[PDB]
DNA sequence: CATGGGTGCGCCAGACAGGG
DNA sequence: CCCTGTCTGGCGTCCTCTCACCCCATG
């Protein structure tokens, strides 16, 4: 009923923090729909690297945001605020459109 | 009752330093009123005198 | 010329006092003496004379007028009736902000678990009557939809 | 406080603070759509009774 | 589920009418 | 106004030891 989309930078950190936010769900809520993931936006800056001539030696950089659904199933009072007020893991957005 | 007879924010909390259920469970911060639900952070017998 | 009057009943048992006083009218037949009866406070249609009075007062579970004194009850001193008339028709369609949480204007929420935070309304939508505002929880603003009476204009 | 049971066994200030301020809302939304006088003249009443 | 409204005591004493 | 009758209020011993029972009612 509320779909609950978080990103993160890194795949080892937002992958395990959604591991408790349904746990912190189906413990009380015991009904989600599942972790869907999202295809990532890969941003990429390719740039000079000299402070003068040879434009030929450039470094390929690459930011990947990752995206991730679980979309919570029961619109039940006590799990709104275990999710809603309980977001965890610092440097992850997580961002709900009920 | 949220604002009732038997207030919360008006008075103070039922147990001693506890706030209101999940914050300050503990002897820190004793005063923060939790966005929960409006509440003082007190000991037991301070609602006797309010 | 029939004038309207207050009827005191026992509160709670007031559809119940509205029959029995219908009841009471077709079995005394002073058919000529009422003329409606509207729904604690039973407002009738009526003249007054003391043996309607009576008639009124011997209904079961009805204490009594309301009026200046007990010997002539009064009629109608109308003051927010009309208020009151309009406000009922008025609630059954209206809303309560009007939707007014425009984009980056803060609200504030008093229902569900949202109840006591102040936050924006990013998106607004009067098509669906709902107002897209997010509400800084553990500092993290949870955008989240919101009533207009759900939530106040700040 | 409760009984034996579990049924709270209420005080009498509890009814009477509870009854004022039952008649004290009554009475207020008999101030914003509200009603006529005969109406808040026994509204005003029983809350001063009460 | 939650709220909504008897008729066996006797003296003192002072305030409120009530004549006087 | 100066006395007379009425009308309501205020009050009546201290410690203890069991028991029984605490708001219906219902569309």
């Amino acid at each position: 009923r509320i779909r609950i989309r978080l990103k993160a930078f890194d795949h080892r950190l937002i992958d395990q923090a959604t591991a408790e936010i349904v746990e912190t769900a189906k413990r009380t809520g015991a009904q989600v729909r599942g972790p869907i993931p999202l295809p990532t936006r890969k941003e990429r800056f390719t740039v000079l690297i000299s402070p003068h001539v040879n434009k030929d030696a450039r470094d390929q950089y690459e930011i990947r945001t990752h995206l991730r659904l679980v979309d919570i199933v029961e619109p039940t009072e006590k799990t709104v605020d275990a999710l809603m007020r309980l977001d965890l893991a610092a440097g992850v957005d997580v961002q709900i459109s009920l | 009752e949220r604002d009732g007879l038997f207030c919360a924010r008006i008075f103070g909390p039922v147990k001693d330093y506890e706030c209101l259920c999940g914050k300050y469970k503990r002897l820190k911060h004793r005063g923060v009123i939790c966005e929960k639900c409006g509440v003082e952070v007190t000991q037991t017998k301070v609602r006797r005198e309010r | 010329k029939k004038r309207w009057y207050v009827v005191q009943a026992f509160s709670g048992f007031e559809g119940r006092v509205a029959t029995s006083l219908r009841e009471h009218i077709k079995l005394h037949n002073m058919e000529d003496l009422f003329g409606e009866v509207m729904v604690g406070y039973v407002l009738v249609q009526m003249v007054m004379n003391d043996a309607s009075w009576h008639l009124v007062r011997s209904v079961p579970r009805v204490m009594g007028f309301i009026g200046g004194t007990s010997d002539r009850p009064a009629p109608i001193s109308d003051k927010e009736v009309d208020a009151i008339m309009n406000r009922l028709q008025q609630v059954g369609d209206k809303p309560r902000p009007k939707t007014l949480f425009e984009p980056g204007e803060m609200v504030r929420v008093n229902d569900g678990p949202f109840a006591d935070f102040n936050g924006v309304v990013e998106e607004v939508d009067y098509e669906k009557s709902r107002l897209k505002v997010s509400v800084s929880i553990f500092g993290r603003a949870t955008p989240v939809e919101l009533d207009f009476s759900q939530v106040e204009k700040a | 406080v409760p009984l034996d049971g579990g049924r709270f066994a209420t005080s009498d200030l509890n009814d009477l603070y509870r009854r004022v301020i039952n008649r004290n809302n009554r009475l207020k939304r008999l101030l914003d759509l509200a009603a006529p006088d005969i109406i808040v003249r026994n509204e005003k009443r029983m809350l001063q009774e009460a």
